[PDB]
């Protein structure tokens, strides 16, 4: 099951 | 002992290009491909007849909001990863690879790391559970992350989450990952130059790891040998080739030996 | 080095007129766009199939592509690859090896 990847800054 | 992987891969292109998909996401299962979405048909679809036979549509739909929450994700993050460095336009890629391995049962190893323009960016440290910024630009990035806790998220993802699937895709396709079968192998020389180059092909088998060395005489001769590695067929099996540089008509001096899961004694073929 | 890097090879050992899966293999590149076509006789074939990308564990791109064929002798086979890094197409020769 895949998740959500992080956002960049 | 009895070793098992689970393994998604992410790319978001600025430039693909042509008639391709900007954004794919695939996992695997023991290296093998099991599940694909891409920014074309923002559904996720199997690659595997054990997943298509055993998930339900609620396991498909499930997926697929993840997917589209991770394409505009990384829709979002080419933006922002260009302007962090003061870039316009022209190609770039984001990269995302995370997955858990498990062993005898349990988990020996969970990993969730980055790249930008096919270079390490950030990697999560799950021990000391801190994300390592692989360049200056990458710090705002790994400080925002532990702000909003992010390393507590993933380390629940890679060692509750991951795990209790990899269990359960095992599970479903035990008697497609374990199978073994036989490489067909073909020995062929060609001569030219004062060179009698010999090749050695080992056509379909599986699983991937194969061993596949040269013998003259019956002795290891790994001198003038060169390896292809080894490479996929269409159907889920493996190839490989090697070759040996030896002189003209001495060919029948020469064995290849190839080492397989599915042979029970090294093979050895000739020309 | 991101230059692809090439093979072409057939799913089975090559006999005439037996059907058979031409593969042309490319690894190890960036960026991620390529072009890859198989070609009987300067010309591409039909039925080919695309994997979707994918990359290892150095980030560096693959993409296999395959076609469902009967190698005719007297006929040749290939694979025609286009790269950024590459300064004009490589086209990479299958050895029937019959």
């Amino acid at each position: 099951a895949v998740k959500g990847v992080g956002t960049m800054v | 002992m009895e070793l098992h992987t689970l393994r998604y891969i992410q790319t978001a292109m600025t430039d693909p290009g042509p008639g391709q998909p900007w954004f794919v996401t695939v996992g695997y299962v023991d290296g093998e491909l099991f599940v694909h979405y891409n920014s074309t048909a923002r559904r996720y679809v199997p690659r595997t007849e054990w997943i298509a036979a055993k998930a339900d549509q609620q396991y498909w739909d499930g997926q697929t909001q993840i997917g589209q929450g991770n394409e505009q994700i990384d829709r979002e993050n080419l933006g922002i990863l260009q302007r962090r460095y003061n870039q316009t336009g022209g190609s770039h890629t984001v990269q995302w690879m995370y997955g858990c391995d498990i062993l005898e049962g349990g988990p020996i190893r969970g990993y969730y790391q980055m790249a930008y323009d096919g270079r390490d960016f950030t990697a999560f440290d799950k021990g000391t559970m801190t994300f390592t910024a692989a360049v200056p630009e990458a710090v705002p990035t790994k400080r925002k992350w532990e702000e909003e806790s992010e390393p507590e998220r993933w380390k629940n993802y890679l060692e509750e989450t991951c795990v209790e699937w990899l269990r359960r895709y095992v599970e479903y396709g035990k008697a497609e990952l374990g199978r073994r079968e036989r490489p067909e192998v073909r020995v062929w020389g060609k001569e030219a130059d004062g060179i009698l180059t010999l090749s050695c092909r080992a056509h379909g088998f599986y699983p991937r790891p194969i061993v596949v060395s040269w013998l003259k005489d019956g002795a290891v001769r790994g001198q003038d040998a060169h390896s292809g590695g080894i490479v996929p067929n269409g159907d889920g099996t493996y190839h490989t080739w090697v070759t040996i540089d030896a002189q003209p008509g001495d060919g029948d001096k020469y064995q290849c030996r190839v080492e397989h899961a599915s042979l029970p004694q090294p093979g050895l073929y000739s020309w | 080095d991101l230059t692809p890097k090439v093979q072409v090879y057939s799913r089975f050992p090559a006999s005439a007129g037996t059907k058979n899966v031409l593969n042309c293999f490319a690894a190890g590149f960036h960026p991620p766009k390529i072009s890859i076509t198989l070609m009987k006789d300067g010309v591409p074939m039909e039925g080919a199939q695309y994997s979707d990308m994918s990359f290892n564990d150095d980030w560096t791109f693959q993409r296999l592509v395959h076609a469902d064929f009967t190698p005719s002798s007297g006929s040749t086979y290939a694979c025609k690859v286009e790269h950024e890094t590459l300064k004009e197409p490589q086209v990479y020769k299958w050895d029937p090896e019959f």
